[PDB]
RNA sequence: AGAGUGUAGCUUAACACAAAGCACCCAACUUACACUUAGGAGAUUCAAUUGACGCUCUGA
């Protein structure tokens, strides 16, 4: 029931637009994150 | 500022849709919470019945069976990933 | 009146207190890079433990950590029976949305914060120490 | 009468992937996405995109679209793990990677002297040996692997008294963190069970209620 | 297979003009919780006091 609790409305009135980007550093395990399409760290 | 999209105008059929969605969501969440309540009650009563039977069977075991353990203190759980690594 | 049977009918503040293996104060830590998900699960864990009649000290927040900043939310949980705590932690691990960490490190004596007490609390404390 | 001293371990593995969404969830997800778009304030990307494009158009009369384009292309370039790994076998009970979105449990088929039925891993507990100790002994002996299991609580999750000399069985829950299993095709008839398989496998009425102390999730 | 039985979670609420009152969930405020506001879902197991469908304990 992970997806069940995943659904959430934004409570903060003052914020900038976020996009559901996918986080794939080196492990390959993707994560949906609301962020200002790929994530990389040296 | 708020000059990005000052205009926010939507139709009526979308409002009807929204209302239906919220009603369905309310029902769904009520049902889901009911499932949660059922399972936790079942687990709790299972714990209770097992413990009571243990009391009857052995007066020695329950003493250690209710005892706390230190190893629980630094517990970490790994969250589910959308893709396997 | 004292002599009358209706003595102490208006006693009120005996009912209020304006001041078995039990776990220490569990400071449950939830971290996710998405602020929304962390906040959601904080609210979820709060209302869950409220429904399960579990005492909560505080649900305060600490400043954001810069790395793609990670958002952290803590809830203080106390009043757990061992058998009940087992069920509690299995619940909170099961319904985890997306990759939010669960640090259940307990409160220590060295890491103690004293809250800013109100006037009645301080007056009560003075009366006791007198 | 002396009681047969038996302790059972129930091992659970957390789901690798999130459960599939319902139509209701996804349509409401789209709805909240719309709300998020509506109630945003001064997004930097939109300032960099739309207004800049307009200004450049006016200048040319006297770009961020392409940015999105090549972002999408390299996103498509990077291969993503298949959520449906289940489809390859569909018949293998001996695989850890049988299901990814569900909670799974070990079940061992053993041929007992008096009974022929599926039995959850057991240990014979001596008065000296604690229930916890015998749980680790169960994890070490009959598994023949490098399973690392976190023991939630010494409190019995379930108990059943079955008779043909009294017999008692106590079930405890353990959580799997990290483990490597060698020799999958061993002599031991080990089966990964999600939720439904245990009902069919455990024919006796006493054992049929295993589902009472295990979360469906 | 026998016994005990029976309203949504609870209530020896239901004489009636009636299936009621607390519980429960979503949305807004709240970092939260709580309060408040705005909405939603709910039942007399079936046939004539009786008989049989669901539940708990006793047989293998």
């Amino acid at each position: 029931d992970s997806s069940r609790a995943s659904l959430t409305r934004v409570h903060r009135q003052a914020y900038a637009r976020l996009y559901p980007v996918l986080l794939v550093k080196q492990d390959g395990s993707t994560i949906h994150i609301r962020y200002r399409r790929m994530l990389a760290m040296p | 500022k708020a000059r990005e999209r000052p205009q926010v105008e939507l139709t009526f059929e979308e409002t009807e849709r929204r209302a239906l969605l919220l009603k369905k969501w309310s029902l769904y969440k009520q049902q889901e919470r009911k499932m949660e309540r059922d399972t936790i009650r079942a687990m709790l009563e299972a714990q209770q019945e097992a413990l009571e039977e243990l009391q009857l069977e052995s007066p020695k075991l329950h003493a250690e069976a209710i005892k706390r353990d230190p190893n629980l203190f630094p517990f970490e759980k790994e969250g589910p990933h959308y893709t396997p690594p | 009146y004292k002599t009358k049977p209706t003595h102490g009918i208006g006693k009120y503040k005996h009912l209020i207190k304006a001041e078995d293996y039990e776990y220490g104060v569990l400071n449950i830590h939830l971290t996710a890079y998405d602020m929304t998900l962390a906040e959601s699960y904080a609210q979820y864990v709060h209302n869950l433990c409220n429904s399960l009649s579990i005492k909560v000290e505080e649900s305060y927040a600490m400043p954001t950590k810069t790395i793609l900043t990670t958002h952290e939310r803590v809830v203080q949980i106390s009043g757990l029976s061992a058998t009940f705590a087992e069920i509690f932690l299995e619940i909170i691990q099961s319904s985890l949305p997306e990759g939010v960490r669960l640090s259940v490190k307990e409160h220590t004596e060295e890491d103690f914060k004293g809250r800013f007490k109100a006037r009645p609390e301080l007056e009560e404390l003075l009366a006791k120490l007198k | 009468s002396p009681w047969r001293l038996l302790g059972a371990l129930c091992l659970q593995r957390p789901p690798v992937v999130s459960k599939p969404l319902t139509p209701l969830q996804e349509e409401m997800a789209s709805l909240l996405q719309q709300i998020e778009i509506e109630r945003s304030l001064y997004s930097d990307h939109e300032l960099r995109a739309l207004d800049e494009n307009q200004r450049l158009a006016k200048k040319k009369a006297d770009l961020a679209q392409d940015l999105e384009d090549m972002w999408e292309q390299k996103f498509l370039q990077f291969k993503l793990g298949a959520r449906i790994t289940e489809a390859d076998e569909k018949n293998d009970r001996t695989s850890l990677n049988r299901k990814l979105d569900r909670n799974l449990v070990l079940l061992v088929r053993e041929k007992f002297g008096d009974q022929d039925v599926w039995i959850l891993p057991q240990a014979e507990w001596q008065p000296g040996e604690t229930l916890r100790g015998t749980a680790e002994r169960t994890l070490a002996t009959l598994s023949e692997n490098n399973m690392e299991a976190k023991f939630l609580g010494n409190a019995p999750c379930g108990h059943y008294t079955f008779k043909f000399l009294g017999a008692k069985v106590f079930f405890f829950k353990a959580l799997l963190l990290t483990g490597d299993f060698s020799q999958a095709g061993n002599k031991g008839h080990h089966v990964w069970v999600t939720k439904d398989e245990l009902g069919d496998y455990l024919k006796p009425k006493y054992l049929a209620q295993v589902r009472r102390f295990v979360s469906d999730l």
